[PDB]
RNA sequence: AUAUAUGCAUAAAGACCAGGCU
């Protein structure tokens, strides 16, 4: 796609079927600096949605 | 033919949850009065006579 | 150890009692507060103590 | 001598159970 020059090598090329898995990036990405802290050990929360 | 031999969870669960394969079933049960009296009916000898 | 672990300490005779820090407050719905399972036993102890001296006498 | 108070602009539930993720 970049040059238009033909490849050296043939490529298998063909439909497939393909599914959409429930793992998503934006639903796992997660950071903190400070947060809430536990009642008890004064520790960070437990819980990407508690922060 | 009875449970898929494919489809098992993994970890803990790994061969201890079976799925039933598409022809499979599971009895419901009868009563067992008429094959007595088949059986009776039939020639059967019963064990207070057996030698 | 004479100093530091005498063997009749051994057997108690007198209980501490830890800050609440230990056993914090807990509230099972909005204003009502709840009690940690170190606040209810320390209360079933107290009263199983008090029971002992109220039926000794 | 003052004058009543008729007021409140953030508190952090935690422990268990079940099902999944690599």
């Amino acid at each position: 796609g970049h040059t238009g020059k033909k490849l050296m090598a043939q490529v298998f090329f063909g439909p497939t079927y393909y599914q959409r898995l429930r793992h998503m990036v934006d639903d796992k990405i997660h950071a903190r600096a400070r947060g809430p802290v536990q009642v008890l050990t004064r520790q960070p929360v437990e819980g990407r949605s508690r922060d | 033919g009875l449970v898929c031999p494919a489809e098992t969870p993994e970890g803990q669960a790994c061969g201890l949850v079976k799925n039933l394969s598409l022809l499979s079933g599971i009895s419901i049960g009868s009563p067992s009065e008429p094959i007595i009296n088949f059986l009776e009916e039939w020639g059967m000898e019963p064990l207070e006579d057996y030698d | 150890n004479e100093d530091y672990a005498r063997p009749e300490w051994m057997i108690i005779t007198v209980l501490p009692v830890p800050p609440p820090q230990v056993r914090p407050s807990i509230a099972m719905d909005e204003t009502t507060q709840g009690q940690d399972d170190l606040t209810h036993k320390l209360s079933d102890i107290l009263k199983a103590n008090i029971n002992v001296q109220k039926l000794e006498m």
